């Protein structure tokens, strides 16, 4: 059984209200990983056990170049630990915040890798439900790594539906802001928002009041910069179609609609998945412990330490299963 | 640059 003191703890990469994520060195190999450490007490109190269990179980079987690979999943008496591959390039949120906007070409490169990963997940009857800039990360080479599978749902094929009101406010598809159930098209809306941000340099809809924000998502027309290309406008219009049945990717072919769209005219999708494409930006990391593409807000912080209490789908190892 | 968003459930 794997435990806490099997790792060195180096720097805080991100912090949440459930727990924290830390850069660690595996003592027995000397290799570097990211570790997400959640507190069981907070999870149980929020009744978010199924979701946290889902996150591990989905990671235990998924394999794709643009999904973060899980090395270990273990637990202590009061903590849950995910140990995954360290994305040296940091969050896409960090980069877009620093650069303000990406070119259509650069956005096309990232979008193609997100689409490839979404096709894969949807083919496995998995709906990701939380596509956003914070959950898209770059590895050392500059390829996309989707992270955070805490709001995944399984067993969702064709027009299967879901009932949990969850996601991230600013990224919620309009149908999720209605009563009753919604389908897997919400992921393609999610893509739409990140595509929109990458090319237009802001969220398509925003207000710090959620009541105001949810009204915008349901009621407001998206606007485009004039200089944006027609196929860029067409893609964003299609992905951000308020009606999921008319939305690009919302049909029975799922990812094929998005893949065949004219915005991706110059993309070979087999080249994408095989990593034959060259990242436009390459992280300039000078060592394994280099955390330049993470925020000082987190990395400057020092690292303190704040019966059958067992979670029944954890204790995983990539070497064993 | 927008502020950090936070995920939620039910
Ligand atoms: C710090 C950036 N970061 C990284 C990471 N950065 O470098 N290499 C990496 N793998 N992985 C992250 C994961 C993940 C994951 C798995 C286990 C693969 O699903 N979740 C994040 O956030 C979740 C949530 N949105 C807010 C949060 C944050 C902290 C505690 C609790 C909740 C952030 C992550």
């Amino acid at each position: 059984k794997v435990t806490m003191n099997d790792f060195d703890y180096l720097k805080l990469l991100g912090k949440g209200t459930f727990g924290k994520v830390i850069l660690v060195r595996e003592k027995a190999t000397g290799r570097y990983y990211a570790m997400k450490i959640l507190r069981k007490e907070v999870i149980i109190a929020k009744d978010e056990v199924a979701h946290t269990v889902t996150e591990s179980r989905v990671l235990q079987n998924t394999r794709h170049p643009f999904l973060t690979a899980l090395k270990y999943a273990f637990q202590t008496h009061d903590r849950l630990c995910f140990v995954m591959e360290y994305a040296n390039g940091g969050e896409l949120f960090f980069h877009l915040s620093r650069e303000r906007v990406f070119t259509e070409e650069r956005a096309r490169f990232y979008g193609a890798e997100i689409v490839s990963a979404l096709e894969y997940l949807h083919s496995r009857d998995v709906v990701y439900r939380d596509i956003k800039l914070e959950n898209l990360m770059l590895d050392k080479d500059g390829h996309i790594k989707i992270t955070d599978f805490g709001l995944c749902k399984e067993g969702i094929s064709d027009g299967a539906t879901m009932k949990t009101f969850c996601g991230t406010p600013e990224y919620l598809a309009p149908e999720v802001l209605e009563d009753n159930d919604y389908g897997r098209a919400v992921d393609w809306w999610g893509l739409g928002v990140v595509m929109y941000e990458m090319m237009c340099g802001r969220l398509p809809f925003y207000n710090q009041d959620h009541e105001r924000l949810f009204e915008l998502i349901l009621m407001e027309e998206i606007r485009f910069p004039r200089t944006l290309s027609p196929e860029a406008k067409s893609l964003l219009a299609g992905l951000l179609k308020k009606d999921p049945k008319q939305r690009l990717g919302g049909g029975p072919s799922d990812a094929k609609e998005v893949m065949e769209h004219r915005f991706f005219l110059s993309i070979n999708w087999q080249d994408v998945v095989q990593k034959k494409l060259l990242p436009p930006f390459k992280p300039q990391v000078t060592s394994e412990v280099d955390t330049r593409y993470f925020d000082d807000e987190f990395t400057a912080q020092s690292i303190t330490i704040t019966q059958r209490t067992h979670f029944p789908q954890f204790d995983y190892s990539a070497s064993i299963r | 640059g927008r502020p950090r968003t936070t995920s939620f459930a039910e």
